[PDB]
């Protein structure tokens, strides 16, 4: 017997060579494999597979290869490829990527997969699955802004922020000691996992140093306050000493030095360069030219992704606004020209395309939309395929060259930069159990479900009063694995070795799971998936062109991207 | 009588600031390519190296404008700048690394600004 | 309708625009809530036409006068600050001065 | 190199001499002295004096002399002074006010108040800071109060009650061992200052003081539980044995006496008079004869504050509902007409002013409004400055002394009265950091930064979603320092040496940071801070006039207040 | 806009009873929450209006009428409280008896 | 009022329907989420009428054509599900391809 693949899509979602439009862009994904055999594919419901004696097998209790959570027929998009597979979490991890079911009756069922009396079914079929998206660019100023996170498929912040104060409205930063141990306890209700960054300021080790010991999980440099050669240096001995990483906003205003002295005070060690464009914040004009190295790890926020017709206006305006510049003073005005510049914003869409930024990220309420890392991301590679057409790299008119580039940006490059990808940022065997849910016409815009450690956590669903789950409102919603305790094994807060060692979890009565923070020091540009380009990058200091390799990386703005005016109210 | 909600009805005067500090005129050039900007109270001598002055008049000052503001140079751009004393303890550290201590020991920070390449010792 | 925490919040411009605008049609001096409610639902209405951020900026500051509010208003609003999608996605308006 | 005045204050804020007007009032603030050095102020941003090397300090570690938060360029309003400086904060506490900065440039550095690698910033400049309000009399009826409180500034609810139940929405009491037991339970989600009265009601006084052991924090003595002779007798016996107030709400239907009775049964002792006017209840019609005692600590609360065209429509209506009097019995309507005054509600208006009422409160839902108490202060402040002119003691057309005066109505002296102004209640080194930030437009009306324990709890605030935290809807919304665990350490539960001492809240496992009360009984009239003065009140039995040293105290009612239609939506 | 909790929440009032009015402008009889919502925004919106809490009390009780409304929705409103911003100040009315 | 959870939400509905309502009026193509809003207050909207569900079930698909809404829309339309209370109590109706 045999189903045309219409049909066979429609029952299973789809399989080896179909493809599929992510949401309403050009972009097609094609499955590359399917780890199920035709005939017996898990699925749940009335006179369906997954039941007792059949397709759930009633004997093997939940030691014995039993799974807490089965994901069946899930399209995974992610680092490691773009294919079909159940997927089997267990312990709030997922341990199996392949074929669930009963081995009683089953062909091919993957051992440690047994779908049995413990486990719980989500039915991924029809659904694009990926890893939760990693912000490592977040200003903790409005608690409200971690719902806006997790309906667009974030599931892990690391930044910093006391709230709307000004050094955090500035800054991703939270300072010393004290306020470290404030925003870890803050931490502890909020349903998201959090990394929170210390002070990268200081001319003696000590004070830097004794916030990695009070909890952080890294240093932030702003210049701000005071992006100088000395902090730069002191925040990378102690990074190198501590095992976290640390992220640059460098000194625009080139007062101590220019970027050629922000180098020399790197001095080959690993940093990430936050919006590396410049926009966001750096040596003026010419900070882009460090997504070029090999000890860089640069990242894009998201206000400059993509290139459009309302960019500039709406920058040079956000920078007048936000740093209170005024038209009257004309070294304002000059500041603002040599910040905001359409010659390097148009050539960072390019260079996410040839794989040199190698991280998005949002820059959430500083200078940046917090719930449109994952958006912006997608609306690049849209307009860049448009743009330059299908990448050489490209096979059966498929995008997944481009879409493996570009998950990664969001994904597990961020995880890796922060030294948590043993924990989070990919879909892959022995990780936590972080996993969103997409409809594909709501791909990188709206979530479906969002799980944190095996626990649905986050859903659009609707009226509460209802029959039925389905009927209107349909909105984002806080689910089960954020109420009450559950918050506390849903949810990572990552930390430094040191502060582990020194017992600051049980000092604080923290009862979240603690993740620790570990090799950032010894990565590189390298070790960015599909990511990994270094080459040299020349900013005209007159023009502001950008040039690799000889040619004059720009493209056009647009006037209408995907992923906007079909989808949201406002 | 038109009320304005919040409004400052500010005295009669000026303010003064840095107020009986030493004042010193300087000629600053930028050689760079690049346009540097120096805020109100960053050592003066450990200022972007491409910054072309007599460094030891830098020593123990900054520059003498409102707190918070700065003076900018455009590439190739030379003025003249107005610094003032440095107060407190008169200690600096950080910053270049120039200093790390007295600003007193205008030898060392020398040497030191010299050997890295900070442009018009001597 | 899959409505995110944003489009929620900023259903109630629109609900204090339209409460706003039903008070200055039965002849009231509007205070200071209404008169922003009203220009910030007149720039996300402006984005959802497709305006542009250059052409918002200027109509912002004509959709209210001074004999439109209270004494006082005028010099309450220093600015108004939106976000709403445009037809190339999220973006923010800011109208200085925007009752002069 | 001068700059002129109206673009210093625009810069750093007012300093001497300037003048600020509160909301859209005619009071007008005067700045006494100001702690700065001109040309060293302490700000913070881009190429701002707060960075390393700087103003901020790259040397010290936390515990030498460095601040977790510095609040720069604050206009303070408090009992102690109008005038201009930078406050240091660190472990939730005051510990400096002056000038912050960095000693190694900076001249006039407080010692303790050294900018480090540990200090958080906020920036105050053109802001008027103030204690937190401290509202004394709060009916915990529905917890979506505590939000409404804190929007208008209030900081601290002292008070009592279960919720709506019929005996907390008419008394300020949490019955007995086993309610309040749950109360400081629940006080532990409330992000707010607490402390709970128990039944001033019995007697015997085991049924009384076992209240105070099981953790009440004081008593409330209510005429709907029988304010008779003996109740009041053992409360204050229980009081002076346990360190705590006792609050009044007298017998308005004078049915086992008359006010000198209830005097009679006070002895001397001290105590704090609710709604002293007597609109809110007691003795009727001369309760607010109270308030000329000196071993009586007096307090208003808002709705008859201040005196306008619709108060007794409004009041004699509102009690007619309140109490389900009936149109058709005369013994209500005479009930209504006895204790709703035009006599002595002017009156009232006039004795806050001449500082013989010491103290605001709201009466939060039973005959209050929560969020109003800081509002209708200054109405009550502005209304008198129309209508009797500036005070004798005024001095350079400046509104000081009145303000310093009604401040003082909300913040320190309700502390006083309570026995917790040690840790709360005033801008002073040592005590604990709760400060409201307004902006002078929004003074009295919109908090715009509500900081608890050194962390923002509340702030006006906009769009979550937005690239910068300004963009509409700029509304009231709860901050990082209620969430999690962090609500335990940004407020305190007040309560009786003696529920401290028997161990309570490790009995109740209450995680909050525990004050308390004390020095309660040894304080009077003369301890109310510019509102100390006493003197025989006459209240003419027939036609309501009150009398102060021979004339007659009164004022027309007004048809328009400031900080009303200009600023409310509804 | 500087919105505190009770803007918002009374926001939802007079959405409520454009929704009942809605319902009334087609021939329906109000049910009882459509009825409050109406009389209850009539009292906010007569106090932006600088009535007196003397009018609204006589005005309130001649908003809707019996035929306007459901069976026994007269009865099962006794009174209509509200408390809005008048000239003065927060103020509460309360309607009695709103239909007769 | 004594508006329970649904009751809030619902209000929410009827708000982005009028939106939408607003939008069509000035002549844009409708989106996902205001076609869903529209179609939805309908039915909410024809179930306080007193109107049958398999009334509605007709009615629904007739609210707005493809000529009314952006591309794509009608495709993302799969049906749109609502619940109100009808004279016989509360009834979910579902409108299948509402959009054709
Ligand atoms: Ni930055
Ligand atoms: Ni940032
Ligand atoms: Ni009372
Ligand atoms: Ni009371």
């Amino acid at each position: 017997m045999k189903i045309n693949r219409q049909q066979y899509a429609e029952s299973y979602g789809p399989t080896v060579g179909d493809e599929v439009r992510l949401a309403d862009t050009d972009l097609w994904i094609e499955v590359e494999k399917d780890y199920t055999t035709y005939g017996d594919e898990v699925n749940f419901g009335g006179g369906k597979v997954l039941r007792e004696g059949m397709g759930e097998n009633g004997t093997y209790t939940r030691t014995e290869n039993v799974l807490d959570l089965l994901l069946t027929n899930a399209l995974i998009l992610d680092y490691t490829g773009i294919y079909k597979a159940d997927i089997g979490v267990k312990d709030g991890y997922i341990v199996g990527i392949g074929k669930g079911g009963n081995p009683d009756i089953m062909d091919g069922v993957t051992p440690n997969m047994i779908v049995g009396t413990a486990t719980e079914v989500i039915a991924a079929e029809g659904k694009i699955v990926t890893a939760g998206g990693i912000d490592t660019h977040v200003h903790f100023i409005n608690p409200d802004q971690v719902d806006v996170a997790l309906a667009n498929g974030i599931t892990t912040l690391f930044g910093g922020g006391t709230g709307p104060a000004e050094g955090s409205k500035a800054t991703t930063v939270t300072p010393g000691p004290w306020n470290i141990e404030k925003m870890l306890k803050s931490t502890e209700g909020l349903p998201i996992n959090v990394g929170i960054l210390g002070k990268g300021h200081g001319s003696s080790i000590a004070p830097i140093m004794e916030q990695i010991d009070a909890g952080a999980a890294g240093l932030k440099i702003h210049e701000d306050w005071g992006a100088t050669p000395a902090s730069i240096d002191r925040s990378l001995t102690v990074a190198d000493e501590a095992d976290v990483q640390v992220a640059i906003h460098s000194d625009t205003l080139n007062e101590a030095g220019f970027l050629e002295d922000t180098l020399r005070a790197i001095n080959g060690r690993v940093i990430h360069s936050f919006h590396v464009e410049g926009a966001g914040g750096g040596h003026a004009p010419d900070i882009m030219a460090m997504a070029g190295h090999p000890n860089v790890l640069p990242s894009s926020t998201n206000p400059t992704r993509p290139f459009t017709v309302n960019t500039i206006d709406e920058h040079l305006d956000m920078l007048m606004v936000c740093h209170h510049l005024k038209q009257n003073i004309p070294e304002d005005v000059a500041f603002a020209d040599s910040r905001i510049r359409p010659e390097t914003i148009a050539a960072e869409d390019i260079l996410h395309d040839l794989g040199i930024i190698s991280m998005m990220s949002t820059d959430a309420l500083a200078m940046g939309r917090a719930g449109e890392m994952v958006l912006r991301t997608w609306q690049t590679a849209d307009k860049m395929k448009k743009q330059r057409g299908p990448l050489a790299e490209e096979k059966n008119g498929s995008d997944n060259f481009r879409l493996k580039r570009y998950v990664s940006k969001y994904t597990i490059n961020p995880a890796i930069a922060q030294g948590i990808a043993h924990e989070v940022g990919s879909i892959e065997e022995g990780k936590f159990a972080d996993l969103v849910l997409w409809e594909p016409k709501f791909f990188g815009v709206k979530a479906d479900r969002v799980i944190k450690g095996g626990i649905i956590a986050y859903a659009q669903i609707g009226d509460p009063s209802a029959s039925i789950p389905t009927p209107q409102p349909v909105m984002g919603r806080r689910m089960y694995g954020t109420v009450g305790d559950l918050i506390h094994d849903t949810n990572i807060t990552f930390m430094s070795k040191s502060s582990i060692q020194q017992g600051v979890p049980a000092k604080l009565g923290l009862k979240r799971r603690i993740g620790t923070v570990k090799n950032c020091r010894n990565i590189g540009k390298k070790d960015m998936k599909w990511n990994d380009v270094t080459t040299d990058i020349d900013i005209n200091p007159e023009t502001y062109e950008v040039k690799v390799d000889g040619e004059v990386l720009t493209c056009e703005p647009v006037k209408e991207l995907p992923m906007a005016q079909r989808y949201f109210l406002f | 009588n038109y009320i304005v909600p919040g409004e400052y009805r500010v005295a009669e005067g000026e303010i003064e600031i840095n107020a009986g500090r030493e004042k010193t005129t300087i000629r600053v050039s930028n050689t760079g390519d690049r346009p540097i900007q120096v805020g109100s109270h960053i050592h003066f001598v450990e200022v972007n190296k491409e910054l072309l002055f007599d460094r030891a008049e830098g020593i123990g000052r900054r520059l003498n404008i409102p707190s918070g503001t700065a003076a900018r140079f455009e590439p190739g751009e030379e003025m003249e700048v107005e610094l003032t004393e440095l107060g407190g303890n008169r200690e600096v550290f950080g910053i270049s690394d120039l200093t790390n201590g007295s600003v007193d020991n205008k030898e060392l920070i020398l040497q030191r600004a010299k050997e890295l390449g900070y442009k018009g010792v001597e | 309708m899959h409505l995110n925490p944003a489009e929620k919040e900023k259903l109630q411009i629109f609900l204090a625009s339209e409460l706003l605008l039903r008070r200055k049609a039965r002849g009231l001096k509007l205070n200071y809530p209404e008169a922003v409610a009203i220009i910030t639902s007149f720039i996300m209405e402006g984005a959802r036409d497709g305006k542009t951020v250059a052409m918002l900026m200027e109509e912002g500051k004509h959709v209210l006068t001074r004999d439109d509010v209270m004494e006082g208003v005028p010099e309450m609003i220093d600015d108004i600050q939106a976000e709403a999608t445009f037809p190339d996605g999220t973006k923010l308006v800011t109208v200085h001065n925007p009752i002069s």
